[PDB]
RNA sequence: AUAUUGGCGAGAGACCGAUAGCGAACAAGUACAGUGAUGGAAAGAUGAAAAGAACUUUGAAAAGAGAGUGAAAAAGUACGUGAAAUUGUUGAAAGGGAAGGGCAUUUGAUCAGACAUGGUGUUUUGUGCCCUCUGCUCCUUGUGGGUAGGGGAAUCUCGCA
RNA sequence: CGUGGAGGUCAGUGACGAAGCCUAGACCGUAAGGUCGGGUCGAACGGCCUCUAGUGCAGAUCUUGGUGGUAGUAGCAAAU
RNA sequence: UCUAGCGAAACCA
């Protein structure tokens, strides 16, 4: 109605004021009535439900669906064998700076039988794949740095296994962490969270394959990959199994964030899944 | 609608009974009537190619080189409908040769190692009661499979071609009476070659080979990786003596639509950059814009006019394209609904589009209206689908 | 050649730190511890307008502007204008590396993914 | 270009004409083009929309939707079509105010005023 | 008229001329051999002219005569240059016989430059490219930052860690008196 | 870490700004319940708020009332987040000025309470 | 035929773009001041759509915190953008009744710092505007330009690989 | 050298981000100043040849607005 | 007389 600035601002502010007065009185009166009766408290909280995005996600049949041929695929495209440990190969991209070398040095301690190389000019990926097959490397990891910042990760299982390109967004070193903790030689346990979609179960089996199995129970260390809203979070922690039944933590090594950008069949052959901003605009799918 | 889907990740087939408008992605939408797993044989032996003989039997291609004849029954699902139950009757094994493929693994464009696959599974004859079918490998092995009178598959011949054969298309247009069996094939630096085989199926003769174009804008050699092909009707007008009478079109790897008139000669008279930067292309289907059926059973475009030709292709990414005879993009097909690289597309009966690929989604599209008819989750990577008769239960 | 600069610092107004309202551009006053601009500090005419790379800079808006530096590659260096959209900057970079012209500011508004 | 002197091309005059328009002029402004089928039916391209007829949405975020117009909100130069709504976090419903230049009429509601209007515009009305 | 045309182009507006920060001038004239806009350089100010210039693949010598000052569609004469570098320079010296030193010299220079550009383009076409350039939209970047913050604040991951550790512990999966848990605390669980 | 941290915000708070800055500087870095008991002792004039800049130790009541109101707010928000009470100590506190007229000098008070960490003894 | 800073209308502008332009882009001759005659302000921008923050909880109430909408609350009716003066917290450093800069250098912190990776000659094989034969076509008709078919590199030769 | 506007031109730039702001980021100018990076931001804006001016500020106890100290001081109808 | 609350102006290279 009113288009004067100072009139309209004043009027709507006073409407807000009267409204918040009434809301305070109403919640206080309901508080008195629920002092009296603890039933209608429960009847309210069962009646109206606080909507959140975690509550409301677009239904996907990939959620809680079993994987067809999961064991043969799991030995096929993934290294899932207690008999055969993985040879992991660190492949830091051409003309790398110092930052990706530091991150590779971090990633040494994470992954088992890990091997680093410095890439040189003029080696195509087929030639590198052939050499790593002859050396029986089963997976290669490519660090993509840019502007002295590690921005991307690439995972390729070598016996014609699938390509994975993750985008690293936010990285924190160990020294910037307040609750620092000192990691040890002991093999940590691992936590995987919210990988329930079929693509999410694929990525979960990927991280389950790449991470070392057989943890050291003596050295109470764990790592963790949480999935939330197509954002996976890497952290790692130490255990205090308390008498008070809540386990105590200390965030030991570095933390960062990953996001799957590209899931491809084979060694960069055909793309199963990609990320697009037009996928992002729907805001309720959450392709995990 | 009834569908049979080669499901890679299970290594099986799935029978789908669903009506028009079935969408598994939405709970409010129509749900499929019946989902049936069949013939699950592990991921090492998934179904490559299926040939439906009219109802009671189908033909399976293994990854173990085995070709399988399967008896098809119907039994009541216990809205009423029959579901289908499968029983393998005959099998012919040992048709792959990966020795040349691992031999040629150095001169190879792809990064992965090379394994053999049944690229072509179809009859040799346009006339029915053929009982003489062909199985083509990536190794250049062409096998002649006879259905026995005891209803047993028996191989007749196993002839060789050049190395990698990405595709092999038969020519079924005209004069089924004469004993002339024309096919074409090509691959990685393996030119499109027309070969006639003898009707006694003991000898072939390479009758034609294409030739490469001149060097490009950069004066570089154009790389040769044809991916697919269909045939048209031959040249009208006067034949030129001793050239050939064949006209046909093809899709390369490097986003080239290549048209071939044998009356013109071995070089391409027409080669089109469809997409920028030489994007990889995967399959190639031909269609009428109004959903009409203008092709052979092997899909050969029953016309003489290249400008009447309209094609649908896929990349190795999530894209499905339409093009005219000139290379103008008629549109993208279902681009907002797919999320995977469509491994397999097919024009069924002129008016339906079978889609299935890495997206684990079977998509019946309309050809004419370009509208999605049916979306189905299947839980497996898709490489091949046949479509049965339309049923409209309730 | 060997670039002489004759003045590393900048020329600031008298009492420019003493007040926030007073700018730092040179304005003539109307002790001698302030360096005053004059024509003696003017650089050598060969060395004038030279980068530390040793080139003369040249603003480039699009590919047609980049093609004007085709012959004078070793003398000049292309600088992409500040307002060029990121679709055009990669085209300019590919064209310039084809031409073999040193781009002064690569990696502007751009990243290298995968 | 502008040939008559009595026509004016001032931006300020044009916006002052637009935003201060009376409602009878607004339903002339609130016009939607017909379908290709309806142009094949009546031989006419665009019409003043009303509420009783049926339409499809050809632009915007709700592109490729359709419905009968609930109400024509002439005061906001806009038109609420039924069943194209945003559902708020309370659960209630509020329609998207559409604009008839972004709409294509699918099924007309024909009236005697409407039939006579089609006739006076040269329509081949059945 | 050529000096009149030149002084119009020089002292007034040459539309192709671009002004450097240095002060130097540059014609965007497509036939101009040198990049510069100088007296010898403007093809508009000179009627005898020559230019090495490439159409899609092949390099052509372009000749301009005063004889065809009118009819600018029929103005430029085209000669296909040889792929032999020596032979093509010989062809230049042939077609520029009894011709001035400036056009032959700068024309040979432009020919060498274009051939070496062809060589580098063949190299870059054959060169493998792992990384490709992506400019990031600020809208996308802001959505990424704020939605990562909303996801991290939304998912209290530490409490869920404590949950799953108690789940693995009470589920079994550690044996009898594990080395993880103290014996009294495990008996309190037991 | 946002997870092991609760927050409380107050805006446009019609208090003397200088006295609020002093009493917010007095409370910084303390355990929540000890700070609240200290503020209760301020109301009984038992212990006083020391004045450092804008000046000796007074007992400004109106500041401390709103302060402990925000402390109750942050404690309720921490318990709704499900934090430990005893580990919970105020970590950040900031006061700055609200706009003058809508001569008075109101303020924007904010505070962040944080659980105290406890480290794990390393194994072998 | 002439004047016309008023009225009723139009149409324009090398005009100003919210301290400008009318005092007044806004409920401006208004609020207000004066007894009166009279004087006379300040005040434009949420968003594409209010979709203006359901619900839980602290809280007299004001204000919060969870949560959510929205492309964006780094747009929350204090709202486009959001400078300086000035304020608060944290970090670092210096000071102990210390004022500022100029030069020059250390120390500390910190940043930048190839998408560089080629050229020359020789050799292998393959390919094409290379060779040969057979054409077609444009005129600026020559020291031309475009273009097809089949063959060959068995030999030569150019370019490319 | 800079600013508003105007004629021509760059088939100039621009929602894959113009203009503006910040920039213990780099560069070129003797300087007036200019160019780019980064951050923020959301819709227009520049280079060149000319035209035109309400065209360049530290002061005028300049005008208007905002903010200090004085000062939690004076003091308690200093406005409520 | 103290606390609490409210809270100036003059003047200011
Ligand atoms: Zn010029």
């Amino acid at each position: 109605n009113i288009t004067n600035k100072l009139k309209r601002q004043e009027i709507f502010a006073d409407i807000k004021h009267e409204k918040n007065k009434e809301r305070h009185t109403m919640r206080r009166k309901r508080a008195k009535e629920e002092r009296e009766n603890p039933e209608l408290r429960e009847q309210r909280l069962k009646e109206n439900v606080t909507q959140t995005i975690e509550n409301t996600r677009v239904y996907d049949e990939t959620i809680n669906k079993e994987v067809e041929g999961d064991e043969d695929d799991l030995m096929r495209y993934f290294n899932s064998n207690s008999n055969e440990p993985p040879k992991i190969f660190l492949t830091t991209n051409v003309n790398a700076k110092k930052s990706a070398y530091e991150f590779a040095n971090i990633l040494i301690e994470i992954l088992p039988n890990v091997t680093f190389v410095k890439r040189k000019f003029g080696y195509k990926l087929k030639e590198i794949s052939d050499i790593c097959i002859k050396r029986n490397f089963t997976d290669i990891v490519i660090i993509n740095e840019d502007k002295k910042k590690v921005t991307g990760l690439t995972f390729i299982h070598l016996p014609e296994g699938p390509t994975f390109y993750f985008k690293l967004s936010s990285f924190v070193e160990v020294k910037k962490i307040v609750g620092h903790g000192r990691p040890t030689s002991h093999i940590p346990e691992l936590i995987l969270n919210n990988f329930q979609t079929r693509l999410g179960q694929t990525v979960g089996r990927l991280f389950q394959s790449i991470l070392p199995q057989n943890p050291d129970i003596e050295g109470r260390q764990v790592i963790t990959l949480h999935n939330q809203r197509d954002y996976i979070f890497f952290r790692r922690h130490r255990y205090v199994f308390k008498d008070n039944e809540r386990v105590g933590l200390q965030e030991l090594g570095p933390q960062f964030t990953l996001k799957l950008k590209r899931l491809q069949r084979g060694i960069k052959e055909e793309t199963e899944w990609e990320h697009k901003p037009e996928m992002d605009k729907e805001k309720k799918k959450f392709y995990l | 609608m009834r569908l049979l889907v080669s499901c890679v990740d299970s290594g099986s087939i799935k029978e789908v009974l669903c009506n028009i408008g079935t969408d598994t992605s939405v709970q409010s939408a129509l749900q499929p009537f019946h989902v049936a797993p069949h013939l699950a044989e592990g991921l090492k032996a998934y179904v490559d190619r299926m040939w439906v003989i009219s109802e009671d039997e189908a033909i399976l291609a293994r990854n173990s080189g085995v070709v399988e004849l399967v008896k098809i029954s119907k039994h009541l699902k216990e809205p009423k409908f029959d579901i289908s139950e499968f029983e393998i009757t005959s099998s012919v094994s040992d048709l792959f040769d990966d020795a040349k493929l691992e031999s040629l693994s150095s001169k190879s464009v792809k990064r992965t190692k090379l394994v053999d696959g049944f690229v072509t599974l179809c009859p040799i004859k346009k006339d029915s009661s053929n009982n003489t079918f062909v199985a083509a490998t990536k190794s250049g092995l062409l096998h002649i499979i006879k259905k026995g009178e005891d209803k047993k598959l028996i191989k007749l011949a196993s002839l060789g071609l050049k190395a990698p054969v990405e595709f092999l298309q038969l020519y079924d247009l005209e004069d089924t009476d004469t004993d002339k069996y024309i096919f074409a094939y090509g691959g990685e630096e393996n030119l499109i070659k027309l070969v006639e085989i003898d009707s006694s199926f003991q000898s072939l003769k390479q009758i034609w080979e294409a030739k490469n174009v001149k060097n490009d804008r950069l004066d570089m050699r154009v790389p040769v990786w044809p991916m697919a092909l269909r045939f048209l009707e031959p040249s009208p007008g006067k034949t030129e003596k001793g050239k050939l009478n064949y006209q046909f079109a093809a899709i390369t790897r490097w986003s080239h639509l290549t048209k071939y008139s044998t009356q013109h000669g071995r070089k391409p008279f027409a080669q089109i950059d469809l997409l920028p930067n030489r994007e990889p292309l995967s399959q190639m289907e031909v269609f009428d814009a109004k959903g009409e059926n203008v092709v052979s059973s092997l899909g050969n475009f029953q016309s003489e006019t290249f400008n009447e030709l309209n094609v649908i292709t896929t990349d190795y990414k999530k894209n499905v394209f339409k093009f005219d005879g000139n290379g103008r993009m008629l549109g993208k097909v279902g681009r907002d609904d797919i999320t995977g690289s469509s491994t397999y597309i097919h024009v069924h009966d002129g008016k339906y589009l079978l889609q299935g690929g890495l997206d684990r989604y079977v998509r019946i599209f309309d050809i004419k209206t370009n509208k999605m008819l049916v979306k189905v989750y299947v839980g497996s990577r898709i490489n091949f689908i046949v479509m049965l008769d339309d049923v409209e239960i309730e | 050649p060997k670039i002489v600069k004759k003045h590393t610092k900048k020329f600031k107004r008298h009492h420019s730190d003493r007040y926030h309202r007073v700018a730092e551009n040179w304005r003539k006053q109307k002790r001698g511890n302030i360096s005053q601009p004059k024509i003696g500090y003017g650089s050598n005419k060969k060395t004038k307008f030279l980068s530390p790379s040793g080139h003369k800079t040249f603003l480039v808006a699009n590919v047609k502007d980049l093609e004007t530096l085709t012959m004078h590659t070793k003398t000049y260096a292309a600088e992409i204008a500040h307002n060029i959209s990121a679709k055009n900057r990669v085209v300019i970079l590919a064209r310039a590396k084809a031409l073999g012209i040193k781009v002064t500011n690569p990696k502007g508004r751009l990243a290298l993914e995968a | 270009a502008k040939q008559s002197l009595d026509v004016s091309s001032d931006r300020r005059k044009a916006r002052k004409a637009y935003f201060t328009a009376p409602s009878s002029q607004r339903r002339v402004l609130l016009s939607a083009p017909l379908s290709k089928e309806l142009r094949a039916q009546y031989g006419i391209k665009a019409l003043p929309i009303r509420r009783d007829d049926e339409v499809l949405v050809v632009r915007g975020s709700k592109k490729g939707q359709e419905g009968k117009i609930s109400s024509v909100y002439r005061l906001k130069f806009a038109v609420q079509v039924d069943k194209v709504t945003k559902e708020k976090v309370n659960g209630a419903s509020v329609p998207i105010n559409l604009h008839p230049s972004k709409l294509v009429i699918t099924k007309l509601h024909l009236d005697k005023d409407r039939k006579a209007l089609i006739q006076r515009k040269g329509g081949k009305l059945e | 008229s050529d000096e009149i045309v030149w002084q119009v182009i020089n002292q007034s507006f040459c539309s192709h001329r671009i002004k450097a920060p240095n002060g130097q001038n540059f014609c965007r004239n497509e036939y101009n051999v040198t990049g510069l806009c100088t007296r010898q350089s403007c093809p508009l100010a000179n009627s005898k002219y020559a230019t090495v210039k490439c159409d899609n693949g092949k390099l052509y010598l372009y000749m301009k005569t005063p004889e065809r000052a009118h009819t600018p569609a029929k103005l430029w004469e085209r000669i296909k240059l040889s792929k032999n570098y020596t032979k093509a320079l010989q062809q230049i010296d042939e077609h520029l016989l009894h011709w001035s030193k400036f056009f032959r010299h700068k024309c040979k220079q432009r020919f060498t430059k274009l051939t070496q550009v062809m060589i580098t383009e063949r190299r870059l076409a054959l060169r493998e490219e792992e990384r490709h350039y992506v400019g990031v939209a600020p809208k996308v970047k802001r959505r990424e930052q704020n939605r990562e913050r909303k996801a991290l604040v939304a998912a209290k991951i530490e409490k869920a860690i404590e949950k799953e550790l108690m789940d693995r512990l009470k589920s079994g999966a550690y044996g009898d008196k594990p080395l993880n848990v103290d014996e009294k605390v495990w008996k309190k669980i037991m | 870490n946002p997870a092991k941290s609760a927050s409380a915000r107050g805006s446009y708070l019609r208090v003397s700004f200088k006295n609020t800055r002093e009493t917010a500087q007095a409370i910084n870095g303390w355990e929540l319940t000890k700070a609240q008991k200290y503020l209760e002792q301020v109301l009984d004039h038992q212990r006083a708020i020391p004045f450092r800049r804008f000046n000796k130790a007074r007992w400004p009541a109106k500041s401390v009332k709103f302060v402990q109101g925000l402390l109750q707010n942050a404690a309720a928000n921490a318990e709704a987040k499900g934090l430990d009470a005893t580990k919970l100590y105020v970590s950040h506190i900031q006061v700055n000025q609200a706009p003058k007229q809508r001569e008075s000098s109101p303020s924007h008070i904010e505070l962040v309470v944080t659980e105290k960490e406890e480290a794990v003894a390393k194994a072998a």
